[PDB]
RNA sequence: ACUUAAUCUCAGACAAGAUGUAGAUUUUCAUACCUAGGUAUGAAAUGCAUUUUUUUUUGUAUACAUCGGGGGAU
RNA sequence: AAAUUAGAUGUAAAAAAAAAAUCUUAUGAGGGCGGAUCCGCUUCUAAUAUUUUUUUGUAGUUAUUAUUA
């Protein structure tokens, strides 16, 4: 029983009686979060454009170079395209080893390991 | 009248976590 | 320019920064101090309302990113490090990965009636139901191809907790409602049993379980520490199945009482519950794939390992 | 009869950043803002739900709490949520609560044990720290070798090669017998070594640069593919190509060192970092 | 058509890719070479088989178009 | 076999302009003519709907590619 009481405790807190009221602002002190929320909303823009504007670069790259493949004979005696015809099939893109968990796993960091880099890495 | 609820969150803090690999993230 | 002569004369945003001298001498706490006495209270005193009496009522509520909102929610606090490295390694790699070259001046394909319609010569064609849904009894969502303008992400995770036993020992479900706090920093919501079992001792309409939604930053953090630090615990972990999917891009899968409490919030104060309480619970990723095959797609991108089964 | 376009196939192989990146002086402010919007409407903090009474954590947690003048957490400064002064919420300009510096400096400073097995508080000066985390900036980054992978950990690193000069990506031509997915792997192993945790994204190219014919002088139609290295070293020894020296370099420096076409025709794989 | 009783048929199609086989020894292409051509080496082009709807085969179009039990051969 | 939870359609969202015709309406022009608003015939304008109709226009912004300075 002492323990159960710790846990309802712990809820009697986050009970809509319990919980901190609504904030109350000022207007100077609203006009400065209007503010800020102002810049943030924008700044979020800011960087979904240019991510927005990479992800759309680094596509049209791959549709020139498509482009251009779709269009070349080669090499030797094969057929207008076949490299592009190969080049978009789908063999074990979705299927369990398609990506290595060694790449996925690793995240990015505030900051790095006691090895940063593994160079004595051998096959 | 539809009533406004509002959001029951416990208290959250701040926290370092160094994996085994030495890296700290927060 | 003319066009510049109709913008305000006098803007805030194009104002010197503030001198260091008045920095200075600007000390918020010494005014309440000095001022000896409370200053009188403004006379615009609109509070939200609790209730939403309609579009047309003279009150009315403000949105909940108005500060002074009742259903406002502090902004982030800081940048999900699973976000930060989706959106820079993982986002064109997916994209790469799965393109399919569409040539220039490709028409646009038109999407056929999925409700078909009758058509013939028969004059009772004309007024006919249109048919049922082939194949499923409910349409299932087309998937759509990873572009540059749709890339799988994650949207939202469910948590939830069945405990039947808790209808004889209530206090299986106050713990099974602190452990699921604790572990996604929100309060679930009790559910209740809908069937009547007498072998199992189901009775209906009575409190079972409980379930929480983490949303936005609170989804990609849990993620986090699923992945590297509750995951990689599990005794004789294979992976996620790889039959997971309910055919519209959610994974789900299911953790034991004993890989709980791997959950570093609940191995701190392990000790403050009960003996043989705390529960499994039953984790559902919402994400905004639309395939199967692309959801198992997406997690693997954030180190998730899948198994054959 | 001979053809006019010799098709090739090359590699852009990189590095991904390993390291999140600076936070902008807005983005540091305004989540301090946001956690002290978050001490007002949060649920107080009930350390019996953690700590139970008269233990070696309980006296540990009244200690350290004391310090911080009963605010629960570490990253906050000093702020009261309840009380005549709730409302000086706001930080003045030029502070150094809200940086990330001090924030670490403080979480670790919580995080040494400041009460011995028995229940006593160690004297300041037997007070073990705590390992501190390790510096973003590595001994590659002073002393700018190019030749190592973990240098500027928040960028992405480029594998250039010298011919016998100039600079590019592992290139070769593409046989009848392979694709260019295949024919890619096989001359990184042939310029670079086997000794490299590579993963070639796909089969689709991210990349191309033609080479018009001279009316004659064969044309060459170079595909790029994107390569992910995860651990090892290039190795230019015994490669079959006229390889000399190689290099791993940032997306600024590619073009610096490579030419302005070589490099237009690149750039649009280029990621932010 | 919806609902009711019973009965019948189907549950797969194409394009590309890959996998081999006897070839002719002509062209193109890549390397070992020799001295820009030939010398070889292979590969492709080529004809008939052959694999293919969840497979160590992707794509298009479609209702991803099917699951267990039982009797056999590996 | 039978407990709970999560799911299960698609499209659109800068902005149009203009010509004639097929009807249908109008407490529109107090239309005209027979017997202001009553009535059956009636032209004109306007509105809704219908044509796959005759079209014209389909920008701007961001980016890519090509020429041009
Ligand atoms: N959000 C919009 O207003 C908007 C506008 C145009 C298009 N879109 C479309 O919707 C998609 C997603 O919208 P988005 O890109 O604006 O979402 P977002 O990534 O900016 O926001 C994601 C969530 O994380 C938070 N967040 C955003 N940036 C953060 C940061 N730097 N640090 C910490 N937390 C952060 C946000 O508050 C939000 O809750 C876009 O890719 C686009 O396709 C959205
Ligand atoms: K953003």
């Amino acid at each position: 029983d002492p323990r159960i009481i710790n846990i309802l405790r712990h809820f009697a807190v986050l009970s809509p009686k319990r919980i901190p009221p609504p904030l109350r602002f000022g207007r100077n002190r609203y006009l400065r979060h209007w503010t800020i929320h102002r810049a943030w909303l924008l700044f979020r823009r800011q960087q979904r454009e240019q991510r927005e504007r990479i992800l759309m670069q680094q596509h049209q790259s791959m549709s020139n170079a498509c482009e251009e493949l779709r269009n070349t004979e080669g090499p030797g005696t094969r057929e207008t395209g076949y490299l592009y015809r190969v080049a978009m099939l789908k063999n074990g893109v979705y299927g369990l080893k398609s990506i290595p968990i060694e790449y996925a796993s690793r995240a990015l960091v505030e900051t790095p390991g006691r090895q940063a880099w593994n160079h004595e890495w051998k096959r | 009248a539809t009533f406004v609820p509002r959001h029951r969150r416990p208290y959250q803090f701040t926290q370092l976590v160094q994996l085994s690999d030495g890296s700290t993230f927060t | 320019i003319p066009d510049l002569a109709e913008l305000e004369t006098r803007s805030a945003l194009d104002a010197p920064i503030p001198s260091e001298e008045d920095k200075k001498e600007f000390r918020p706490w010494k005014r309440a101090a000095d001022r000896k006495a409370r200053l009188p209270s403004s006379r615009y005193q609109y509070h939200p309302p609790k209730y939403n009496r309609g579009p047309l009522h003279p009150i009315q509520s403000p949105p909940s990113s108005d500060p002074i909102a009742r259903d406002f929610v502090p902004g982030p606090f800081n940048m999900p490090r699973l976000k930060e490295t989706f959106r820079t390694v993982m986002a064109s790699d997916l994209m790469t990965l799965a393109y399919i070259h569409t040539p220039p001046g490709t028409p646009k394909k038109e999407p056929t009636e999925r409700l078909r319609a009758w058509e013939g010569d028969s004059p009772y064609f004309a007024n006919r139901a249109r048919r049922a849904p082939r194949g499923a009894p409910e349409l299932p969502i087309r998937e759509r191809d990873i572009s540059f303008r749709n890339i799988p992400e994650i949207k939202e995770i469910t948590v939830s907790t069945f405990v039947p036993l808790g209808l004889k020992n209530p206090d299986l479900l106050i713990v099974a409602r602190a452990v699921l706090l604790a572990m996604t920093g929100t309060m679930p919501e009790m559910t209740r049993s809908k069937n009547n079992v007498v072998q199992w001792q189901l009775q209906a309409n009575k409190p079972a379980g409980c379930k929480t939604t983490i949303y936005g930053n609170a989804a990609w953090e849990f993620m986090d520490r699923l992945i590297h630090l509750v995951l990689p615990r599990i005794k004789d972990w294979k992976g996620v199945p790889a039959s997971t999917g309910d055919g519209s891009g959610n994974v789900q899968f299911g953790l034991n009482p004993e890989d709980v409490q791997l959950f570093p919030e609940v191995e701190c104060n392990y000790d403050m519950y009960p003996a043989k309480m705390i529960p499994g619970c039953h984790i559902a990723i919402k994400t905004t794939a639309t395939s199967d095959r692309q959801a198992k797609l997406l997690l693997q991108s954030l180190g998730v390992p899948f198994y054959s089964n | 009869s001979s053809q006019i376009y010799r098709i090739k196939s090359g590699v852009i192989l990189t590095r991904p950043p390993l390291l999140t990146r600076d936070l902008t002086p807005f983005e540091e402010s305004f989540y301090f803002y946001q956690k002290r919007l978050n001490e007002r409407l949060t649920a107080p903090f009930r350390k019996d739900f953690y700590f139970k009474k008269d233990t070696a954590a309980d006296l540990d947690w009244r200690i350290k709490l004391k310090e911080r003048h009963g605010v629960p957490a570490k990253d906050i400064g000093r702020y009261n949520p309840r009380g005549r002064m709730a409302w000086n919420d706001e930080v003045l300009v030029g502070s150094q609560t809200s940086s990330r510096k001090h924030m670490v400096e403080k979480l670790l400073a919580d995080a040494e044990m400041r009460v011995s097995e028995d229940g006593e508080e160690i004297p300041a000066e037997d007070r073990v720290p705590v390992e501190k985390p390790m510096p973003r900036r590595t001994e590659a980054d002073e002393k700018g070798d190019v030749k190592r992978l973990d240098r500027a950990l928040d960028k992405t690193l480029y594998l250039v090669v010298k011919k016998k000069a100039k600079w590019m990506f592992p290139t070769g031509v593409v046989p009848t017998d392979e694709g260019l997915h295949e024919t890619a792997a096989r001359i990184l192993a042939e310029s670079a070594g086997v000794n490299m945790n590579t993963w070639i994204v796909g089969r689709v190219p991210v990349a191309h640069h033609v080479v018009r014919p001279v009316f004659l002088k064969k044309g060459e139609k170079i595909f790029f593919l994107k390569g992910r290295i995860m651990a090892g070293q290039a190795d230019l020894t015994d490669n079959l190509h006229d390889l000399v020296d190689f290099k791993w370099l940032t997306q600024e420096e590619l073009r610096s060192t490579l030419a302005e076409e070589y490099f237009h025709s690149v750039k649009g794989m280029f990621a932010e970092r």
